[PDB]
């Protein structure tokens, strides 16, 4: 299967910043990766699908780009309700999960 | 408007038999495909099985390979996943998953049920 | 393929079509093609 | 000159079965698909049933999976929708539908029957 | 040179059977689709039928559905169409028909025969 | 499946009078969406198809554009007996028609 | 299916003149309209396909034009072994074919 | 350097069978189409049958159709045509041919048998 | 079926000599038209194929030409280990060969 | 990373079987297609056997049609190739190879094994 | 199928010099022709596809090009890791090697 990581692990910025969050993975895809975001005690619900495509209802501050083995999650002008720990996911062999890296107050 | 519900959570005895539902409305539930996603809570996501949107064809992660039975019933808008032979492993939070429309990727996660050894 | 697309299509063209062409091919390429692009 | 007519409406307990039809004329009805739409009074319509032209493919909506069933007949012109063990919310207006040439929509409407519970 | 003929055609009773067969030669009949078009006289023509070049696939008008059979024998070079219940309406003058190589129009025709009912 | 949003829910134009009608989705398609009409107790027929495109025996004054989850129907010098309600569909997935909207007189 | 019209029904010309002959149709077409010719009595041969091309053997004197929903057969220097009735017809469904024009000696 | 042999000539008696083989070597004989071309002695050549790489499909010509078989046995690189109902038109010297890389013509072609009736 | 027609059914030229050779078909192909060459009882060889491209191995002296309904083979130069019969064909439908075109000592 | 091992190698009588495996990771094995390429020491190498990467048809070259049979298994990520009828020019070191993403070459060539008979 | 061929069989060269390798085939191809390397006992990886582009890792040293029959691999400032034994290939038919060409250090 697919073997999937994140970095950094954790991360801590305030209102209003501006933050990246890397995905790294082996199997090279290029093509198919997501992103996520669940709150603590709520489902997860889909931000980025194809690794550059919006899923309806997320607003424009969210945007991710990469190919090959490097994937990153860009985010701009951080709000409140995006505090919540956002995942990664593959397609294009057995669906993996990442380990997760949440954003915290600083 | 995708409203998903999970049940049939609680606790059972190690090596024991369990079974989930998960109902589902807002959207064309007899074609469309099924996953069942579950998470260690503290931990991140591993996926377990896929239902074909017909029916006819079915996958499972390889821990959970020979245990775990996969179902649909498309009348009622329902969702099962029989479990057998659960073990301490086994607890965690299971979420019941809708396929996008696009890529077999996954959109909208119910609110799910606890499952405790 | 697990990660095929396992969603219905019934937005697929359901009328008949009776003008295609209905004649034979017998001068198509009946040569191998074991060069055409084998990935995915 | 695309003519269509639709038969077999009027009222019905519930959890009955009632029997629709639809004859089709001025066009070449075995080489076309059809569909059954329905309009519920003082509301917008909702999709029900295709079928495709030889009869081998056939879908449902959600609210309708497994209740209904659509059938053809070639060789008398004529369109066919079987409903069994119908339900208050399903009164409406039932419409016999064309789909187009080019791009599968809808194209000509027949005036309908209204059914009710 | 391409040359096609007719036979089998007379007078017969309504709702009889009548079966018209269409020699060819001159052309490579095993592989090119084959067609009915009939004309009544004085009036306009109107098509009635088509076979693939193999026979796998076969199509007709809306007014003769069910009603009509064509068939082939590539060994022989002989086209058939079978007639079943003939009606008043189907006296016509009955041709033969050849597909054009590149687009599937009618590119020569036989002298045709002459039915009546 | 794919829902659909229609607005103003009801209008009021006089004769000759040019109007829109905006048909908002998610999920663009940008490709395969209708435009319709029904009178009063009478079965709808079509009246544009692929969102750009007039059914036969439409007249001129119909014109339909829009891409991704916006689209508009554009009717020019109104006449009275185009006084009825215009419904709205898409084929992308599941057909699923609008909520209809009303043109009447002012 | 599709419907298929011609005009005139009937025309009146002598030797050596230019005759056109309109052949309109529903549901646009634009490429597969052909034209023919059908002697009194004897089996209709196939005069132009695709509405501009000529098949082998008719000479250069045929000549057809025309897209969309109409479209025109034009002979020049009518000849008297070309005094017959020139139909029409199309493939982009079942194939109509029109009522048919007879061309006269006047 | 592909070379191209053909055997099983002689002569044959009219209405008998005869078959002939065609062995290649020197190109992959597994991935090409075969031809038989014949030519009548102080005549123009007349193609007879095309048999495509895998050996699925096949045609003839007009004057041999339902006659003639042509079949191939890609294991040991070897062409065959099983002859039935031979005919005194028939006679002609009969050449084996490979199918050209790009464009469907014939590139190279065996010295050919002598088929007399 | 496609019927092969070739000009001059037998022509004389002496060595070094410049000889042109015709090939008109109907039903116009324009692009699928070989050449052969047969010397008394050896098997034939493919000489040029598209109509304008040589096979490999054949010397530069070959050239053919040609579209529509009409095509040629140009020999410049020639000599003694040409004099053949050059036959025609044919790709568009079922092949159909000319009827052989000798070259003789002058 | 894509790395690639061999094993199953060996000497084997003439007219033996030997069954050869390629084990695969560092790469999505399901996504690209195989190859097996030889190479007699000494010499320059052959290709041998290719495999799409879905497995749906193969193809060999001539010099071992009928003999070698080339399957994959895309659940452990392992390519085989099974050589009936070994004979003695088929001593040489097998490879593994894979497919390039862009033009169907070979870019990175697995260690092999060596095959005696 | 296609045949290949490779000149010079055996060449010798000091460190900082300069090489060509020359590839011959039949069959004009002027666009699928790769090259290769094989350090004695190594399996043998790709060194340059589409006879003009480098693979990923491959210093710039390497360069090729060619067309029709005729293509050639230069390798400028020749170091001693680059002495191994060069390869050829093609696609146009069945991949068939040429018979291998060594660089022997002058």
């Amino acid at each position: 299967d697919i073997q999937m990581t994140q970095s950094p692990s954790t991360l801590s910025a305030s209102v209003g910043d501006r933050v990246t969050i890397t995905c790294r993975a082996s199997q090279g895809i290029s093509t198919s990766l997501a992103w996520y975001q669940q709150k603590p005690g709520k489902a997860p619900k889909l931000l980025i699908y194809k690794a550059s495509s919006l899923e309806s209802g997320v607003p424009s501050r969210f945007s991710g780009s990469g190919s090959g083995t490097e994937f990153t999650l860009t985010i701009t002008s951080l709000q409140p309700e995006d505090f919540a720990t956002y995942y990664c996911q593959q397609y294009k062999r057995y669906w993996t999960f990442g380990q997760g890296t949440k954003v915290e107050i600083k | 408007q995708v409203q998903l519900v999970e049940s049939g959570g609680g606790v059972v005895q190690p090596g024991g038999s369990l079974r989930l539902s998960c109902a589902a409305s807002g959207f064309t539930f007899s074609g469309y495909g099924m996953h069942w996603v579950r998470q260690v809570p503290g931990k991140g996501l591993e996926w377990v099985a896929i239902i074909w949107f017909d029916g006819s064809q079915k996958y499972y992660a390889d821990s959970v390979q020979g245990r775990f039975t996969i179902s649909r019933d498309n009348s009622k808008k329902t969702l099962f996943l029989r479990m057998n032979s659960l073990r301490a492993e086994d607890t965690a939070v299971y979420y019941c998953a809708k396929v996008h429309d696009d890529e077999p990727t996954q959109d909208y996660w119910g609110q799910g049920t606890l499952v405790t050894v | 393929n697990p990660n095929a697309n396992p969603n219905a299509n019934p937005n697929a063209n359901p009328n008949a079509n009776p003008n295609a062409n209905p004649n034979a091919n017998p001068n198509a390429n009946p040569n191998a093609n074991p060069n055409a692009n084998p990935n995915a």
